[PDB]
C-alpha cells in the first residue's frame, strides 16, 4: 500500500538524519576528547616533574637541619 | 513497518545517552583546565622554594 | 502454637504434590494439623501438613500450584504457626471446583466421569484446608488437572475457608 | 595497633598542655600528633566497618586539627567524615558537609564551596526530602559556578534548581531558571542540541498561565522540518497547546500517548504533563 | 654503567651502620643511595629485555626503600616490579601486587588499593585461573569503590563479581548482586538503560528455584511496550519461563535460536541458557 | 555362586546406559558373564555384566530404565549372582520389541528402516540376556527410544528369558 512505503519513506528519512545528529555528536565529541587529551598529556608531564622539584625541596630541607 | 518504527526510538535513545555524555565533556573541561593551569602554577612556586634550600644548604650544611 | 521462623523449600515427591499439602519434617510437626503460613503484612494462607523424611528440620516444603498460590520463595523465612477450625460451622457440604487440564501438552478430548472424580476427590482431599480460590492440582487416573475452589458450602452459609469431611459432597 | 588504644593516646597529647608538662615548650607539636593519631584509627575503624567510628573518629581529628590553626586540611578531613556519616548509619552527614564548606567559603575556596554545596543539596533532598533547603543550595552553589566561569556547571545545578522547583509548585521561578540557561547554551554550537530539552520544559511548566506564555515560548524556539531532534520538543508542544486551548483533555492524553513511543516520558515530565491533564480535566466537566 | 657492579655497591652499603662506621650521624641516606642504585640497575635490565632481573632489582629497592621511612614511594616501586614480573616470564607478579596494596591499604589509600585490587583479580583469572579467589578480589575492591561513594566503578567491579559467581554455581549469590547493582541504577538516570541487562542477567541466574523467581523478577521489572530497549530483555525471558515451566526443552532450544538473531548471544549467556537447559532435561527425567 | 550383596548405583556414562548392561568393576566381575539380580523371593531379575573402570568395588551400577523395571533404587541392598543360561534351548533366534521415542518431545514423522536396525541391534547387544516385559534404551543414529521386550523365541519355542547371540533375527 502507498501509504505504507510513503510513511516508511518519511520515516526512514526520519530514521537516518535522527542518527546524523547522532553522529554530530561523536564528532564533536570525539574532536573534544583529543582536545582534551591534550591538557592529560601536559597534566602527567607537571605532576611527575612536580614530585621531582617538591622532592629535592624536602631533601634540601632534611639536611639543611642535620 | 513494525521493524521500521522498532529501530527508530531505539536510535534516539543512543541519541539521548550521548546527551548525558556530552554533559560529561563539559566537567572534563572545567576540571581539567582550572586545575592543570594550578598544577603548572605550582613548578613555579616549587622550583623557587628548591632554589631558597640550596640557600639554607650552602649556610648550614 | 504461637508461631516460629521457617524456610521455604521443594516439594519431595510427586505424590505429596499431588496432595495439596505442605510436606514438612517428622522432628516438627505432624501429619493432620494445620497451620497458617504468614509471608507479608497482609497475606495469611491456611495449609495442611504431611511429614516426609526428605524434609529438613526446620523447613516446609510446597508444590508448585501451591508456591504459585501463596507467593512463596524458597530462600525466604517465613512465620508458620498452627491453626484449628470450627468444624461445627467450617466443615464443607458443598464446593463448586474449576477443574482443566494442568498442561496444555497432553489435552484430549475422552470424556471424565465427574461421578468417580469426586468420589476419589474426598478419597485423598479428606480432612484437609481449603480456601477460596486456592489453586492446586488433581490426580485422576495418574492424570493432572487444574483445580480452582470456587464457592464453599457448610451443612447454609458460605465461607472462605473450610475443612473437607468424608460427607463432603463437591461438584 | 589497635583503634582504641590510638584513640587513648590521642586523649593524652590532645591537651594544651601546662605546669609540669608544658615545661618550657609546646602548642601545635602535641595536638598535630593527636590529629594523625585519630586519623590512623579512623582507618582501621573504616576496615571493621564501623564506620560511625571511623566517621566520628575523622571529626575527632579534624576539629582537634583546628585546634591548631589549619582549617585546609581540617575541612578536607570534614570531607572524609562526611563521606563516611554519608555512607554509614548515623546521621551528622549533613553537618560534617556545613561544617567543610564555612570553611572553604570564607578560605576563598569557592571551586570547591560549590563542589560539596551540590553533594549537599544532594543528600538534603535523597536523604532528608528538604526540596526547599536543596534548592537554596543548588542555586547558591550555581552562582559560584557562575563565577568561576564554569558554566557548565552553573548549568548542572540550574537544571538541578528548576528542575525541582517545578515540583515544588514554582513552575514560573523554573521556566525563568530555563529561559536563562537557555540563552547562556546557544553560545556554545555544542548545547544547540542540547537547548531543546530546556524550551520543552519552559514550555511545559505553567504558572496557570491564562495567555499565551507557552504558544510564545514554542514560538521563540527555532524549527523546521528537516529537524529530527525537534520532533521531541516543540512539534509535541503546539499539539499539547492545541489540546489546552481546547480544553480537550483527550487529544492531550492521546498525544502524550503516541509521544509515549518515540521518547519516553521520565518522571519529572509524567509529574507535570499529569498536573496539566489536571488544569484542563478540573476545567471540563466542570 | 654496568648492572652486576651497581648491585654490588648497593649491598656493602645496605648495611645499618654502627661502632666506627657510624661517625657522628645514622644512615637514613645510606639505605636511599643504595635504593637508588638499585633503582638505576632494574633500569638497565629493562633494557637489556632481560625483565627478570629488572623485577628482582627492583624487588630489592623496595624492600629497602622500607628500611628506610618511605611506605608511598615503596609501593609504588612495588608495582614496578609487579609490571616487570608481568610483562616478564616469571611470577612474582602476584606477589608485588599483595605487598604493594598492602601497603596502600595500612597507609590508608583505599581508592588506589582498589584501583590495583581489580588488577589483580584480573590477572587471578584470565592467567592463574583462580576464579575463587578472583571473585574475593573483585568483590572486596567493589566494597572498597563503594567505599568511596564511586558508584561507577563500584559496578564494574560487581558486574565481574556476578558474572563469573554464575558462572561457577553462585546463581542466588548472583541475582543478589543483580539486585543490589540494580537497585543502586536507578538512583542515576544515567544508567537506566542499562538496567535491563541487569534484570536478565538475574532473572537468568536460578539457584534450582522451581518457582516464579524469575516469573517474578520479570514481574518486578519496568518494560512497558512505548519503550524499545526491554525488548533485548524480559521480551525472551518470559518465553523462556514458559518453556521451563512445561520442561520443554525445544521451546526453550528454539527461543534461544530466535533471540541470537535480534541480539547477538555473548559466551555468558550461553553458558548459562545452556545450564538452564540442562536443569530442564534434569526435570524430563527425574 | 554363592551369591554376595551389593549395593545398587547410578550407571557411569550414558553410552552403557544404552547398552542396558549391569556395569561393574574389573575387581569383581568381568564382561561377558551373566548375574541374577534378587530383591525378593518373588523377584528375580537378569542382567549382563559390563565392566568399566568407574564403578565401586562391591556394588552394580543400573540405569534409570533397568531400575524402573527392577524395581530398584539408589541405595538399596541387593544379592548377585552368577547365573549361566543354558544355550541348548534358551537361545534367542526370533525376538519382537516394542519400540517408540523414549522423548516425547522429540517425536519426528521421519522414516526408520528397520533392517538396518536389526543389524545394529545385535551388533550392539550381542551375547547379552534379555528378559520379557524388560525395559531399556536403544541408541540408533544418535536418537534416544524406548524399547519393550514383548517376545523372545528360541532357535516356535516361547522363552522367558533368552541370551541373544550372533545369528539372531529382531522384529
Amino acid at each position: 500500500a502507498l501509504s505504507e512505503i510513503e510513511t516508511r519513506h518519511s520515516e526512514i528519512i526520519k530514521l537516518e538524519n535522527s542518527i546524523r545528529e547522532l553522529h554530530d555528536m561523536f564528532m564533536d565529541m570525539a574532536m573534544l576528547v583529543e582536545s582534551q587529551g591534550e591538557m592529560i598529556d601536559r597534566i602527567e608531564y607537571n605532576v611527575e616533574h612536580a614530585v621531582d622539584y617538591v622532592e629535592r625541596a624536602v631533601s634540601d630541607t632534611k639536611k639543611a637541619v642535620k | 513497518n513494525r521493524r521500521l518504527q522498532q529501530t527508530q526510538a531505539q536510535v534516539d535513545e543512543v541519541v539521548d545517552i550521548m546527551r548525558v555524555n556530552v554533559d560529561k565533556v563539559l566537567e572534563r573541561d572545567q576540571k581539567l583546565s582550572e586545575l592543570d593551569d594550578r598544577a603548572d602554577a605550582l613548578q613555579a612556586g616549587a622550583s623557587q622554594f628548591e632554589t631558597s634550600a640550596a640557600k639554607l644548604k650552602r649556610k648550614y650544611w | 502454637m504461637a508461631g516460629r521462623s521457617m524456610q521455604a523449600a521443594r516439594c519431595p515427591t510427586d505424590e505429596l504434590s499431588l496432595s495439596n499439602c505442605a510436606v514438612v519434617s517428622e522432628k516438627d510437626y505432624q501429619s493432620g494439623q494445620h497451620v497458617i503460613v504468614r509471608t507479608s503484612p497482609n497475606h495469611k494462607y491456611i495449609f495442611t501438613l504431611r511429614t516426609h523424611p526428605s524434609v529438613v528440620p526446620g523447613s516446609v516444603a510446597f508444590s508448585l500450584p501451591q508456591r504459585k498460590w501463596a507467593g512463596l520463595s524458597i530462600g525466604q523465612e517465613i512465620e508458620v504457626a498452627l491453626y484449628s477450625f470450627d468444624k461445627a460451622k467450617q466443615c464443607i457440604g458443598t464446593m463448586t471446583i474449576e477443574i482443566d487440564f494442568l498442561q496444555k501438552k497432553n489435552i484430549d478430548s475422552n470424556p471424565y466421569d465427574t461421578d468417580k472424580m469426586a468420589a476419589e476427590f474426598i478419597q485423598q482431599f479428606n480432612n484437609q484446608a481449603f480456601s477460596v480460590g486456592q489453586q492446586l492440582v488433581f490426580s485422576f487416573n495418574d492424570k493432572l488437572f487444574g483445580l480452582l475452589v470456587k464457592d464453599i458450602e457448610a451443612m447454609r452459609q458460605k465461607i472462605e475457608v473450610g475443612l473437607v469431611v468424608g460427607n463432603s459432597q463437591v461438584a | 595497633a589497635e583503634a582504641m588504644a590510638l584513640l587513648a593516646e590521642a586523649e593524652r597529647k590532645v591537651k594544651n598542655s601546662q605546669s609540669f608538662f608544658s615545661g618550657l615548650f609546646g602548642g601545635s607539636s602535641k595536638i598535630e600528633e593527636a590529629c594523625e593519631i585519630y586519623a590512623r584509627a579512623a582507618n582501621m575503624f573504616k576496615m571493621a566497618k564501623n564506620w560511625s567510628a571511623a566517621g566520628n573518629a575523622f571529626c575527632q581529628a579534624a576539629q582537634l586539627h583546628l585546634q591548631l590553626q589549619s582549617k585546609h586540611d581540617a575541612a578536607t578531613c570534614f570531607v572524609d567524615a562526611g563521606n563516611a556519616f554519608k555512607k554509614a548509619d548515623p546521621q551528622e552527614a549533613i553537618n560534617c558537609l556545613m561544617r567543610a564548606i564555612e570553611i572553604y567559603t570564607d578560605m576563598g575556596r569557592f571551586t570547591i564551596a560549590a563542589k560539596h554545596h551540590i553533594s549537599i543539596a544532594e543528600i538534603y533532598e535523597t536523604e532528608l526530602v528538604d526540596v526547599e533547603k536543596a534548592i537554596a543550595h543548588y542555586e547558591q552553589s550555581a552562582d559560584y559556578y557562575k563565577g568561576e566561569e564554569s558554566n557548565s556547571s552553573a548549568n548542572k545545578c540550574l537544571l538541578k534548581v528548576a528542575g525541582y522547583a517545578a515540583q515544588l509548585e514554582q513552575y514560573q521561578k523554573a521556566i525563568d531558571i530555563y529561559e536563562q540557561v537557555g540563552t547562556s547554551a546557544m553560545d556554545s554550537p555544542l548545547l544547540k542540541y542540547s537547548a531543546k530539552d530546556y524550551f520543552f520544559k519552559a514550555a511545559l511548566c505553567h504558572f496557570c498561565i491564562d495567555m499565551l506564555n507557552a504558544k510564545l515560548a514554542v514560538q521563540k524556539y527555532e524549527e523546521l522540518f528537516p529537524a529530527f531532534s525537534d520532533s521531541r520538543e516543540c512539534k509535541l508542544m503546539k499539539k499539547l497547546l492545541e489540546a489546552h486551548e481546547e480544553q480537550n483533555v483527550d487529544s492531550y492524553t492521546e498525544s502524550v500517548k503516541e509521544y509515549d513511543s518515540i521518547s519516553r516520558l521520565d518522571q519529572w515530565l509524567t509529574t507535570m504533563l499529569l498536573r496539566i491533564k489536571k488544569t484542563i480535566q478540573g476545567d471540563e466537566e466542570d
